[PDB]
């Protein structure tokens, strides 16, 4: 069921043979890469000097 | 065509284009 | 920071995934971020550089397989629906997928149409009566 | 023949002005567009 | 006497969300259109807060500055003190000895001397002066809205529309139930009251509220 696109079509159609046409098999989605957690600059500091 | 005028795509909702483009009609 | 890449962010508790492209809309000094109809986050100002970055959804869509049959031939073509696939195979991580899918998921024959992109079928300059309707005036056949 | 041709030409000419100057002549299609848009907008609003 | 009605005055920005060319329907504390506003011609009694207060005045010269706000006039709640002199505004919230004959060489500092034990003096410094301050103080946050607009003649309350962008936010942590403003030749200032209402606002392409209807 996860070897070839034609195998995916055969799985979806629940049959060993398929007819000429266009079949919607599955869906794809791009996954996130990294995390870009960002916060603003610190304008307040304790007077340690 | 000027008198009648008509987008977003979120949350797994898609719009499929028609087979016959307006030039063909 | 990353641009033109799909990434999930966190701006002062504002969580979401998307592409942080450059934008041109002008905010107001007291406004933090932006929204559109249906209450979806659209633009977020940069907390440090004071710049407005537009947010767009990450690529997604259906997959269709064009086949002329089983008794005729075992050749098929893949259509990615309403996604610009001239860039997908390199940036994304395809390590988990076996090379068996990779062979038919790339190549020198990539055709970009108005219904998505077509992989595994060549473009001819001759117009016939069409058999398999792809969309937007494009059809396919086994020749 | 000439009278009929002139009448047909005048009617064809007046058709454009009649269609363009009425803001509700083409309301049988905008109704469909608005109905579909409202349905899709209502579906998304249910996510909140 | 001399009561005045407001020509769609006292519309602020409910939130910091930026919208363009949309019609948003909101539900918040607003001042109703064509409502009664109490005009004072000198006499400055104590006025209750009652879930928000509006304030519009004509200030040619700095005369009315002290927005001293109390809570209960008892020995439990701390009365905040927003004294704004021209050099630098100071927002200090801590109780002081009330004068038996209250009042207020320009600034006299005889009001109090026991500034001790009142910590977190968090001075959050951020005809033209139509000082349209909305003093919304709800949910522990003191929000101050303002706008400076000119008029042709100082005769009555103008027409048109004017959005009220936020200017100051304060995490005071207390509430105000009765506020009385003390002065420093008639000073015309108006006092309105806020109640929950539904509004429909319109945003132009720039992002500024252009019109609204009750
Ligand atoms: C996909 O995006 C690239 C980068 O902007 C662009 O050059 C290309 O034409 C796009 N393909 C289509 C038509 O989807
Ligand atoms: C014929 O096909 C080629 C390759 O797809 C294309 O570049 C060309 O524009 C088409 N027609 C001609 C000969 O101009
Ligand atoms: C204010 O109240 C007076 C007294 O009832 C009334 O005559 C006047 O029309 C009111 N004006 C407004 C709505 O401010
Ligand atoms: C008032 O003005 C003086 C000017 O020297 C300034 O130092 C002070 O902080 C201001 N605030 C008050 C009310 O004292």
């Amino acid at each position: 069921c996860a070897l070839d696109p034609l195998s995916e079509t055969k799985c979806t159609l629940k049959s060993f043979t398929v007819e000429k046409g266009i079949y919607q098999t599955s869906n794809f989605r791009v996954q996130p890469t990294e995390s870009i957690v960002r916060f603003p600059n610190i304008t307040n500091l304790c007077p340690f000097g | 065509f000027n008198k009648v005028t008509l987008a977003q795509k979120f949350n797994g909702l898609t719009v499929l284009p028609p087979l016959l483009t307006d030039e063909m009609i | 920071l990353v641009k033109n890449k799909c990434v999930n962010f966190n701006f002062n508790g504002l969580t979401g995934t998307g592409v942080l492209t450059e934008s041109n809309k002008k905010f107001l000094p007291f406004q933090q971020f932006g929204r559109d109809i249906a209450d979806t986050t659209d633009a977020v100002r940069d907390p440090q550089t004071l710049e407005i970055l537009d947010i767009t959804p990450c690529s997604f869509g259906g997959v269709s397989v064009i086949t002329p049959g089983t008794n005729t031939s075992n050749q098929v073509a893949v259509l990615y629906q309403d996604v610009n696939c001239t860039e997908v195979p390199v940036a994304i991580h395809a390590d988990q997928l076996t090379p068996t899918w990779r062979v038919y998921s790339t190549g020198s024959n990539v055709f970009q149409t108005r219904a998505g992109c077509l992989i595994g079928a060549e473009h001819v300059n001759n117009s016939y009566e069409c058999d398999i309707p792809i969309g937007a005036g494009i059809c396919a056949s086994y020749q | 023949q000439k009278l009929i041709a002139n009448q047909f030409n005048s009617a064809i000419g007046k058709i454009q002005d009649s269609l363009s100057s009425t803001p509700s002549a083409l309301g049988k299609l905008q109704d469909v567009v608005n109905q579909n848009a409202q349905a899709l907008n209502t579906l998304v609003k249910q996510l909140s | 006497p001399a009561y005045t009605n407001s020509f769609t005055r006292g519309v602020y920005y409910p939130d910091k969300v930026f919208r363009s060319s949309v019609l948003h329907s909101t539900q918040d504390l607003f001042l109703p259109f064509f409502s009664n506003v109490t005009w004072f011609h000198f006499d400055n009694p104590v006025l209750p807060f009652n879930d928000g207060v509006y304030f519009a005045s004509t200030e040619k010269s700095n005369i009315i500055r002290g927005w001293i706000f109390g809570t209960t006039l008892d020995s439990k709640t701390q009365s905040l003190l927003i004294v704004n002199n021209a050099t630098n505004v100071v927002i200090k919230v801590c109780e002081f000895q009330f004068c038996n004959d209250p009042f207020l060489m320009e600034s006299e500092f005889r009001v109090y001397s026991s500034a001790n034990n009142c910590t977190f003096e968090y001075v959050s410094q951020p005809f033209k002066n139509l000082r349209e301050f909305v003093f919304k103080n709800i949910d522990g946050y003191f929000k101050i809205y303002s706008k400076h607009t000119p008029i042709n003649l100082v005769r009555d309350l103008p027409q048109g529309f004017s959005a009220l962008e936020p200017l100051v936010d304060l995490p005071i942590g207390i509430n105000i139930t009765r506020f009385q403003t003390l002065l420093a030749g008639a000073a015309a200032y108006y006092v309105g009251y806020l109640q929950p209402r539904t509004f429909l606002l319109k945003y132009n392409e720039n992002g500024t509220i252009t019109d609204a209807v009750d």
